[PDB]
C-alpha cells in the first residue's frame, strides 16, 4: 500500500512542479515585459530631458 | 556684489538645529553617520584613504537636492585638482559647484585665506541665496579639502613673520584660525533666512594619529567625525569607515525617519559584529546564534563596500538596507552581496520605480515600512529573489 | 555670579573649556610681545588662573556649587594649562581617549579621577570602602594590562583572573545612558541615585553577578536592570 | 614618554618576541615528535 | 528510492523552471537596455542638432 | 628638462635622494635666520617643496615623469620630510636587501611598492584585478613563511602549497632581462608590454604553466617564452 500511495504522490508532486514551473515561467514574462516598458520609458523621459537642456 | 572674507561668524541666537538631511549617497556615511543641512562633519584619513573620494561622491549625489556644492583644494597638486574638476565635469555636477584653487606650487598667502574665501561663498549662499534648476536656494555644502596644509602655510606665513612658535611649531592662533573658519559655517533659524551651509573638513594623518594637534583641535571644533582606516582601506573595503569610533553628535535627528528606521538595527547588528570579531578566529567553537551574528555582520559590511563613482538615492538606499537587515539576504553569500545589490537597484530601477517613488515620497512619514510600502517592498524583494 | 553668592543664594556655576579662555590669553600675550612660555603659552599662565579661579569660591555668605569644563590640547595631560588647573580643583575627572573609543561614552577614568570630599566622614563609611575597592581593582588591571596584552589570560592566577574579570565587568558597568544622549542613541536615559550605585557596585564586588556575562553591564543603570536583563536573555 | 623610556621599552618587548618566537617553534619540534609517539603507539592499541 | 526519486525530480524541475525564468528575463533585460542605449544615442544627437541650430 | 617637454617629447626626470634637496632647503633657511620649523626644518617646507615637482606634470604638449629616490630619516614615515614627500607621489617601488641577494635584479617587493593609478577606472578592470590576485598571493606567500621555517611545507593544507608554489614561480617569474644589462649577463633584454604583461600573469594565475617548474620563468619575458624554454 506504501509503495502505491507514494508512487501516486510522486506523479501528484510532479504534477505540482509542472504546475508550479508555469505560473514561474509565467511571473517571468510580464516581469520580463513590464521591465521592458519602463526601461523604453526611462529612456524616453530622460531623452526629453537631453533636449530640453540643449534648448 | 563681493563679500568680505574674515568676518565673525552669525552667532548663537542666529541659529537653529539642524533638521533636514544631507543625501550623501555612501550606505556607510547615510546609514551610520547622517549629516544634516548646516552641521559641522569631519572627514579624517591617512593620506592615500578615500577622503577627496568620499567628499567628490558626496559632491555628485546633491545634483537635484536644490544643493550648493563648495570644494575648496589647499596645497593640491595641479594633477589633483585638474582630475576633480574633470570628474565633476563629467558627471554633470559641474553647473552648480564652484571649486577654488590654493595649489602647493602658489604661495604660502594663498591655502591661508582660500578656505576663507571659500566660506564667504557659502555665507553669501547663507544669506542671500542664488538661482538654481528655477528654484531660490539657500542650502550650501562646502569642503574645505586638507587642512593640515591649510594649518602648514599659516605656520609659514607666522614663522616668517617672525611669531613665536608653539605646540608642533605651530602658531599659538592656529586653534583660532580653525574656529573662525569653520564656526561661520552654521544652520540659521527662520528669522535670519533658514539657510544651512555644511561643511566636511578633511585631515590627512600620520600613521592614524588621531591624537595630534591639528587633528584634535579640528575634531574638538566640529560636530562629526568620519575616521578613515587605512587598514580597511587596504582591506578591499573601499568606503572604510572606522564604524565602532566614527560619529556625528548632531544628525542623529536631521535624518530620514526611514532612514533611521532602517539603520538603528543595522548600527546594532555591525555593533555585535564588531563585539564578535575577537571570538571570528575559533572555528566550530561558536553556537548557531554567534555564527548567525558573524555571518549578518561580514553581509552588511560588504553590503557597505560601495564602488566610487555610484552614489545611491535615499529610496534605494533605505530598501536595501530594509532587504539586508530582515533576513531576506541571509542565504546569500557574501562575496556576491555587491553585484547582488546592483541586480536588485536595477531591478527596482526597472521593475518597481513607482516603489521607489512611494518610498521617496513617504520617507517623511514616522514608521517608514507603512504597510503598502513595507508590502510592495516585500512583493518585490521576493520577486527579484524568484528571478535569481 | 558673585553678585547672586553674596546676598546668599546658592549658585550652580557651569564654566564650560578654560582652557579656551587661557588660550586666548596666550594668543593675546604672543600678539603682546611677551615671551612664549613653555609651548607658546603666556608667561602669566599661574597668575591669570589664579585671578580667575580664586574668585570661584564658596563663602560664609554664600556658596558657588561649580562645574568646570577643560579641553586637553592633543591628548597631552602635561600641557602647562590642565596642569595649572589641576591644582585648583577639589573634585578631578579624567576622560581618556581610549575609554571614548572603547564605546563607553562616560568615559570618565577611575585611576585618574579623584575627590577631597571621598572622606568616609563625609561621604560614609560603604561609599568610601565602595570606592577604594572599584580603584584598587582596575588598579590590578592597570598593572597586568601588559601581561594581558601578551601572555594572554591564561596565565594569571586564579584570584588575579577573578579580579581581571571583575575589573572588566566594572569598567562596562560604569557606562550608563545618558537622557541628553537619545538624538544619537536609543538607550533610554537611565538616573542611578548614589545610594543605589554603592549598593549595585558592592554587590558586584561581593562576587553576585560573577556568572553574568560582561556585555549585560554596557548601557545599564544599577545592578537590578544587570540582573532583569540577565533573567530576561535567561 | 622621554624618547629613551619607549627605548627601553622598545627592547624589551624585542626581546619578549624573540623570547616567545624560540617558544613556538620548540614546542612545535616537541609537538612533532608527540605526534610521531601518538602514531607509532596506535598499532598497539588499535590491535588489541 | 521513489520518495527519494521524488523529491529529487519535484527540486529538479523547480530548479530547471527557475533557471528558464531567468533565462528569459535576461533576454528581455538585455534587449531593452540595448533599446535604451539606442534612445540615449538618439537622444544625444537630436541635442547635438540643437546647438548647431543656435550657433 | 622644460626645453624638451615644450617640444612634445616625453621625458623621464631622475632625482637622486630628494631628501638631501629638503635638507639643502633646511640649512639654507636656517642660515638666512627664519624659524625653525618642527624638526628645526625650514619654515617654507611645503612652499619650497611645490616650487619643485610641481613643473612635474602631464601637458597637452609633453609630459615629464620624475623618478625620484627617498631616503627616510631614520625609519619614520611620518616625519615632515618623508610626509611632504609623500604628499607630492603617484607611485611607490621599493627595492629591498634580500630579494635582490637572490639572484632577481629587478628586485621590486611587491607589498611595499603601490601606485595610486592602479586602479579599475584608468589601467582597466583587467589589470587592477590581475594586481589584486598577485598581491593576495603574494601576502599569503609572506604570511606562511613563519609556518614554512617553523614547520615545514608538509603541514600546508591542500590548495595551499599549491598557493606558496605558485608564489614562488610567479616571484622568479618577476625577474626580466634588461638590454642595458645584455653586455654583462650575455642575455638579450625584453620589452614586455603592460597588456602583454597583464595577459602573462593572469594565464599563471589560472593555472597555466603549474607543470612548469620554479625555474624556466627566471630571467624571462611574456608567457610565451617561459612555454617556449620549457618545450626545448
Ligand atoms: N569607493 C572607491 N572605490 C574605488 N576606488 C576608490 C574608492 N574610494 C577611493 N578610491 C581610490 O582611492 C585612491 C585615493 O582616493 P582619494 O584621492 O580620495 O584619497 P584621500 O584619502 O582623499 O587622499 P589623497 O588626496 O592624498 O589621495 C584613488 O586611487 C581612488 O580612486
Ligand atoms: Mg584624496
Amino acid at each position: 500500500e506504501q509503495l502505491a500511495n507514494a508512487r501516486r504522490d510522486y506523479e501528484a508532486e510532479i504534477a505540482r512542479a509542472r504546475q508550479e514551473a508555469a505560473k514561474i515561467v509565467a511571473q517571468a514574462q510580464e516581469r520580463a515585459k513590464q521591465q521592458e516598458a519602463e526601461i523604453i520609458a526611462q529612456a524616453r523621459r530622460e531623452a526629453e530631458r537631453l533636449k530640453e537642456e540643449a534648448r | 556684489k563681493t563679500r568680505p572674507i574674515e568676518r565673525i561668524a552669525p552667532g548663537v541666537i542666529t541659529r537653529k538645529s539642524v533638521d533636514t538631511p544631507v543625501q550623501t549617497g555612501i550606505i556607510a556615511i547615510d546609514a551610520l553617520i547622517p549629516i544634516g543641512r548646516g552641521q559641522r562633519e569631519l572627514i579624517i584619513g591617512d593620506r592615500q584613504t578615500g577622503k577627496t573620494a568620499v567628499a567628490i561622491d558626496t559632491i555628485l549625489n546633491q545634483k537635484g537636492q536644490g544643493m550648493v556644492c563648495i570644494y575648496v583644494a589647499i596645497g593640491q597638486r595641479r594633477a589633483q585638482v585638474a582630475q576633480v574638476v574633470g570628474t565633476l565635469e563629467r558627471f554633470g555636477a559641474m553647473e552648480y559647484t564652484i571649486v577654488v584653487s590654493a595649489t602647493a606650487s602658489e604661495s604660502a598667502a594663498l591655502q591661508y585665506i582660500a578656505p576663507y574665501a571659500g566660506c564667504a561663498m557659502g555665507e553669501e549662499i547663507m544669506e542671500n541665496g542664488v538661482m538654481l534648476n528655477g528654484q531660490l536656494v539657500k542650502d550650501a555644502l562646502i569642503v574645505y579639502d586638507d587642512l593640515s596644509k591649510h594649518a602648514v602655510a599659516y605656520r609659514q606665513v607666522s614663522l616668517l613673520l617672525r611669531r613665536p612658535p608653539g605646540r608642533e611649531a605651530y602658531p599659538g592662533d592656529v586653534f583660532y584660525l580653525h574656529s573662525r573658519l569653520l564656526e561661520r559655517a552654521a544652520r540659521l533659524n527662520e528669522e535670519y533666512g533658514g539657510g544651512s551651509l555644511t561643511a566636511l573638513p578633511v585631515i590627512e594623518t600620520q600613521a592614524n594619529d588621531v591624537s595630534a594637534y591639528i587633528p584634535t583641535n579640528v575634531i574638538s571644533i566640529t560636530d562629526g567625525q568620519i575616521y578613515l582606516e587605512s587598514d580597511l582601506f587596504n582591506a578591499g573595503q573601499r568606503p572604510a569607515l572606522n564604524v565602532g569610533i566614527s560619529v556625528s553628535r548632531v544628525g542623529g535627528a536631521a535624518q530620514t525617519r526611514a532612514m533611521r528606521a532602517v539603520a538603528g538595527k543595522l548600527k546594532g547588528e555591525l555593533a555585535q559584529f564588531r563585539d564578535l570579531a575577537a571570538f571570528a578566529q575559533f572555528a566550530s567553537d561558536l553556537d548557531a546564534t554567534t555564527k548567525a551574528q558573524i555571518e549578518r555582520g561580514q553581509r552588511l559590511q560588504e553590503l557597505l563596500k560601495q564602488p566610487q563613482y555610484q552614489p545611491l538615492p535615499v529610496e534605494d538606499q533605505v530598501a536595501v538596507l530594509y532587504a539586508a537587515t530582515n533576513n531576506y539576504l541571509d542565504d546569500v553569500p557574501v562575496p556576491l552581496i555587491t553585484k547582488w545589490r546592483d541586480d536588485f537597484l536595477a531591478f527596482l530601477r526597472t521593475a518597481h520605480p513607482e516603489v521607489r517613488k512611494l518610498i521617496y515620497d513617504n520617507r517623511l512619514d514616522r514608521k517608514f515600512p507603512t504597510p503598502e510600502v513595507k508590502e510592495a517592498l516585500e512583493a518585490a524583494i521576493k520577486e527579484f529573489k524568484a528571478t535569481s | 555670579a558673585e553678585y547672586f553668592r553674596d546676598e546668599g543664594r546658592d549658585i550652580l556655576l557651569f564654566i564650560d573649556n578654560i582652557f579656551r579662555f587661557v588660550q586666548a590669553g596666550s594668543e593675546v600675550s604672543s600678539l603682546l610681545g611677551r615671551m612664549p612660555s613653555q609651548v607658546g603659552y603666556q608667561p602669566t599662565l599661574g597668575t591669570e588662573m589664579g585671578e580667575l579661579q580664586e574668585r570661584i569660591t564658596s563663602t560664609k555668605r554664600g556658596s558657588i556649587t561649580s562645574m568646570q569644563a577643560v579641553y586637553v590640547p592633543a591628548d597631552d595631560y602635561t600641557d602647562p594649562a590642565p596642569a595649572t588647573v589641576f591644582s585648583h580643583l577639589d573634585a578631578t575627572i579624567s576622560l581618556e581617549r581610549s575609554i571614548a573609543e572603547r564605546a563607553i561614552f562616560p568615559a570618565v577614568d577611575p585611576l585618574a579621577s579623584t575627590s577631597r570630599i571621598l572622606d568616609p566622614n563625609i561621604v560614609g563609611e560603604e561609599h568610601y570602602r565602595v570606592a577604594q575597592e572599584v580603584k584598587r581593582v582596575l588598579q590590578r588591571y592597570k598593572d597586568l594590562k601588559d601581561i594581558i596584552a601578551i601572555l594572554g589570560m591564561e596565565e594569571l592566577s586564579d584570584e588575579d583572573k577573578l579580579t581581571v574579570q571583575r575589573a572588566r565587568k566594572i569598567e562596562l558597568f560604569f557606562s550608563q545612558p545618558f537622557t541628553v544622549a537619545q538624538q544619537f542613541t536609543g538607550r533610554p536615559g537611565k538616573y542611578v541615585p548614589v545610594k543605589k550605585t554603592v549598593e549595585s557596585f558592592a554587590r558586584l564586588l561581593n562576587g553576585e553577578g560573577d556568572h553574568i556575562p560582561e556585555s549585560f553591564f554596557y548601557m545599564q543603570g544599577d545592578f537590578d536592570d544587570v540582573l532583569a536583563a540577565y533573567e530576561a536573555s535567561q | 614618554p622621554s624618547s629613551r623610556e619607549i627605548k627601553r621599552r622598545i627592547r624589551s618587548v624585542k626581546n619578549v618576541a624573540q623570547i616567545t618566537r624560540a617558544m613556538e617553534m620548540v614546542s612545535a619540534s616537541k609537538m612533532r615528535r608527540a605526534q610521531r609517539n601518538v602514531l607509532a603507539t596506535r598499532p598497539y592499541a588499535d590491535r588489541m
